[PDB]
RNA sequence: GUGCUGUGAGGCAUGCUGGAGGUAUCAGAAGUGCGAAUGCUGACAUAAGUAACGAUAAAGCGGGUGAAAAGCCCGCUCGCCGGAAGACCAAGGGUUCCUGUCCAACGUUAAUCGGGGCAGGGUGAGUCGACCCCUAAGGCGAGGCCGAAAGGCGUAGUCGAUG
RNA sequence: CCGAACCGACUAAUGUUGAAAAAUUAGCGGAUGACUUGUGGCUGGGGGUGAAAGGCCAAUCAAACCGGGAGAUAGCUGGUU
RNA sequence: AAGGUGAUAUGAACCGUUAUAACCGGCGAUUUCCGAAUGGGGAAACCCAGUGUGUUUCGACACACUAUCAUUAACUGAAUCCAUAGGUUAAUGAGGCGAACCGGGGGAACUGAAACAUCUAAGUACCCCGAGGAAAAGAAAUCAACCGAGAUUCCCCCAGUAGCGGCGAGCGAACGGGGAGCAGCCCAGAGCCUGAAUCAGUGUGUGUGUUAGUGGAAGCGUCUGGAAAGGCGCGCGAUACAGGGUGACAGCCCCGUACACAAAAAUGCACAUGCUGUGAGCUCGAUGAGUAGGGCGGGACACGUGGUAUCCUGUCUGAAUAUGGGGGGACCAUCCUCCAAGGCUAAAUACUCCUGACUGACCGAUAGUGAACCAGUACCGUGAGGGAAAGGCGAAAAGAACCCCG
């Protein structure tokens, strides 16, 4: 998926960014309440938050 | 009767602690020791 | 690369079940094999009130050493050996007895 | 340290040794004094610890040079 | 102002319990698992942005962990900090 | 285990057990032979079902639960402490706290009980305490003075409560 | 001065594989002082401290403990298949 | 690459199968706190700041700087007139850790001498400082013996010899010979001629490794058996019969092995070629002074003061300087030989915390590491420190459904 993010601007990185912040804390909720049956969604949006840090500091020249 | 181990945490600590061994290159001998033996706990510092 | 895949169709070389033939199901990582109707064994299963509970005596297939199938001939009927060749850039498996690919 | 600032001399160690040759062992100290000594060139007063080897040295090569040497060894005065 | 990226981080999760939901109840108080080194503003504006709730006061305190036997194996929990959040009254969550 | 065999250390054969290694001959090399060392390690005896079961404050009975109750729960009675054997802190310890559940081991007996096992729960502060400001004894200590090296002492300072 | 707390330790019995590697019980001395106690600090091994007994310095003291020189040395005792 | 989401460790929810599943390698990114720990402090993993940039919903938030010392530079700046000390700032460097080997500063005793003091143990153990991949040493003020050799280092001899020695216990060379390896240079200074040798750095090439990988020959029947790789029979491969696995012992079942190949990227080496600095040659000069030597006290030399050369120097002295000086084991003469008081230098040598491969008349659970196993752990100790025990179901969990006493 790195590569349809590298296409996206720094700016709307960051609305990406805090879009996978939002639904990390949904789940996050859902989990702890039991009501969270698709355990495999967990991982999947704390790999993508890793994803888009990293082209944020790609982009940076970092 | 009274016996020979009279706990103080703050004793201890200044006796024997992290930063006491530290304070002088005998100290840092000792630390030095213990790492090479591997001691899971180098001092007495909780 | 596996000279066995799963799905291959194999036969028995060694064992109690020497001779016989069947499909690969399941290739694991210990280089063993659950080969279809093969190496049955008796499972003495307790009951599961967790889940549904059918507790008895189940017949099921017990991995084989991979080494102990080979890949099956089906042209000349026989156990055969597995070679590596590259055809149009990629890399392939053939029956070594009749050079043909698999 | 006892150590003269123009020669370098410093304690050794060696052995008494007595009439029955009994060894123990011993040192050697510079023979050190503070001495304020006059450097013409820039009209002023230098005080150096030097053995009285060292101000025989500063009498025969002049203190200008004899200064001159240790700023080059980076001993300050 | 609190950045919303550290907000979303803070509040780890509803804690159940008699004793919780008791304080919702009858003191229109929730109880929450909440990261370590959060703090009480932290939390307040946490709860408010994220809950849409208006919120009276934050207590706080820190849960020690247990030391478990695992089959011989010695092991501790990791401590964690409980959140005490009275709500103004006529909020509901 | 048994039989045979040689002057001896030993050798050979074979039943049972065992379930995968063994090795002639002639040479070669040794961590090469154990009953003692108040030898070393582990296992198991003896005394012996003996001494003892940790303050001579003390128990009795009815009911409950339970496979089982002198010891647990409830009740009535009795006895013991009461400048403590009551209540509450600091220190020290660190979950021993509460609830449910279990009785192998732990508990000097039994245990349905427990500071025991397992699981869940429980510690909410502007005012209490710490942190914090301030210093004591004392510690460290830029430069500095001193010392073969390591280091010693100490100024400005900076720490340090038991205040 | 008499006497509790508190600090001691003169006598006896018990205990001596103890309830306890120094105690218990009945008596005993000091108890406004050269008193007693909490917290923290300082002194280090031929060294400390000692109202002085070679006492005490972590149940160790006519030279602490730990590691090293180290397999010290043992004209002695034991053992040697 | 057709499978996968590390182990215990099943399950759950999922990913992937022709190439963004996973896995392996190169290069990157992220990298909390403590620790030299460096903004101040501190009972390590914590407490408390300053300054400047931004941001703000006025509650606040984010980020970056801020240690010490050394050197250099700038600005500033006392007593004190110039000055100097001092002060501020900036740039660059250092500090800490690590098994051995290496150089240096200090330096025991037990023990042996059948006691013990000289002597020995021994410049050992240990403490300290410093460096490097090696270090140190090194280009004759060296030996030799009237013949000659030609820096240093290491190995074999010389030789347990010559000597030293309460002439006791003990200590113990050199000359000379055979080998490994081999290399020579610069300053103390001008002129000429010039940028010429030579090293160091940095680019670029070509090779050659290292860090993932690819292909890799040839067996069936029958007997025993739970199972064949074993027996028996008949075949086949071999530049591959190293080794490991598979239900008993497999060249031909599997993984390998011989052999033949492979790199986008990073990197080592050896060449080549740039760029930078370095100076090459000739001539004429110069030739290391509180030094050599001496007196006194010690130490080092195999050599214990001895008839004792030579070396080092704590103390007091003190030349000649090439028409000169040092050495040749007291000393003198003669002769021979060398040129101190400035410095650099590869190789042969020492070691192994660590990585890969291979090997063993080495061990096989009281052995071998203390540790085959979650061991420097449990446990013991205030602390330094001390320090265990504990391996094996089966080929495969097929790890015993169900019934019975309790
Ligand atoms: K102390
Ligand atoms: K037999
Ligand atoms: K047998
Ligand atoms: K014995
Ligand atoms: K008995
Ligand atoms: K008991
Ligand atoms: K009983
Ligand atoms: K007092
Ligand atoms: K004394
Ligand atoms: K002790
Ligand atoms: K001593
Ligand atoms: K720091
Ligand atoms: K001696
Ligand atoms: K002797
Ligand atoms: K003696
Ligand atoms: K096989
Ligand atoms: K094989
Ligand atoms: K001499
Ligand atoms: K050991
Ligand atoms: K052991
Ligand atoms: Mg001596
Ligand atoms: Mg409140
Ligand atoms: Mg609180
Ligand atoms: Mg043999
Ligand atoms: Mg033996
Ligand atoms: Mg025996
Ligand atoms: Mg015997
Ligand atoms: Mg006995
Ligand atoms: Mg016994
Ligand atoms: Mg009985
Ligand atoms: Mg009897
Ligand atoms: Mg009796
Ligand atoms: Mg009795
Ligand atoms: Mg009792
Ligand atoms: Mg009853
Ligand atoms: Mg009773
Ligand atoms: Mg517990
Ligand atoms: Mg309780
Ligand atoms: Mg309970
Ligand atoms: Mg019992
Ligand atoms: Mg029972
Ligand atoms: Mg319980
Ligand atoms: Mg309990
Ligand atoms: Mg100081
Ligand atoms: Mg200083
Ligand atoms: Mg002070
Ligand atoms: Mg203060
Ligand atoms: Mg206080
Ligand atoms: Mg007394
Ligand atoms: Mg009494
Ligand atoms: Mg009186
Ligand atoms: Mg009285
Ligand atoms: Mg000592
Ligand atoms: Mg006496
Ligand atoms: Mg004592
Ligand atoms: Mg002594
Ligand atoms: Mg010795
Ligand atoms: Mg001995
Ligand atoms: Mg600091
Ligand atoms: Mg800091
Ligand atoms: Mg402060
Ligand atoms: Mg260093
Ligand atoms: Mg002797
Ligand atoms: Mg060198
Ligand atoms: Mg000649
Ligand atoms: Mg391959
Ligand atoms: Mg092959
Ligand atoms: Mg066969
Ligand atoms: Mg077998
Ligand atoms: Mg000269
Ligand atoms: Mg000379
Ligand atoms: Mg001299
Ligand atoms: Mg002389
Ligand atoms: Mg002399
Ligand atoms: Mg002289
Ligand atoms: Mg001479
Ligand atoms: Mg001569
Ligand atoms: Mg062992
Ligand atoms: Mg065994
Ligand atoms: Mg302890």
């Amino acid at each position: 998926k790195a590569k349809e993010l590298r296409e996206k601007s720094v700016e709307e990185l960051n609305t990406e960014l805090l879009n996978l912040l939002r639904e990390q804390f949904n789940l996050r909720m859902q989990a702890a309440s039991g009501q969270l049956q698709q355990s495999h969604l967990l991982k999947q949006v704390r790999r993508d938050v890793a994803r888009v840090k990293t082209l944020l500091n790609e982009k940076a020249g970092a | 009767m009274k016996r020979t181990f009279q706990p103080s945490v703050l004793k201890r600590n200044r006796s024997h602690g992290f930063r006491a061994r530290m304070a002088t290159k005998n100290g840092r001998q000792v630390l030095a020791r213990r790492r090479a033996k591997g001691r899971a706990r180098l001092t007495v510092s909780k | 690369a596996a000279k066995i895949r799963r799905d291959d169709e194999v036969i028995v070389l060694t064992g109690k079940d020497k001779g016989k033939r069947g499909k690969v199901k399941n290739v694991l990582s210990s280089g063993k094999v659950i080969v279809e109707g093969i190496n049955l064994v008796k499972k003495h299963q307790k009951p599961v009130p967790a889940l549904n509970q059918p507790g008895g005596i189940v017949e099921k297939e017990a991995a084989i050493q991979v080494s102990n199938v080979a890949i099956f001939n089906a042209a000349t009927g026989k156990a055969d050996r597995v070679g590596f060749r590259f055809e149009d850039g990629k890399k392939v498996r053939f029956f070594k007895s009749n050079s043909e690919t698999i | 340290s006892r150590v003269c600032q123009v020669t370098g001399k410093r304690p050794v160690t060696g052995n008494n040794r007595s009439h029955a040759l009994n060894a123990t062992k011993r040192r050697f100290l510079p023979n050190l004094h503070s001495h304020r000594f006059w450097v013409e060139s820039e009209k002023r007063f230098v005080t150096l610890r030097v053995s009285a080897k060292g101000m025989r040295v500063i009498d025969k090569k002049g203190i200008d040079t004899v200064l001159a040497e240790l700023r080059a060894r980076g001993e300050k005065y | 102002m609190i950045r919303e990226e550290r907000l979303l981080k803070v509040l780890r999760a509803p804690h159940v319990s008699e004793k919780a939901s008791t304080a919702m109840e009858k003191s229109n108080t929730i109880v929450l698992k909440v990261a370590k080194d959060a703090t009480k503003a932290e939390i307040k504006a946490a709860v408010q942005k994220l809950f849409e709730v208006e919120v009276e006061v934050v207590n706080t305190l820190v849960v020690k962990g247990k030391v478990k036997r695992h089959g011989q194996r010695i092991g501790r929990r990791s401590d964690w900090k409980k959140a005490y959040v009275t709500l103004k009254e006529g909020q509901n969550l």
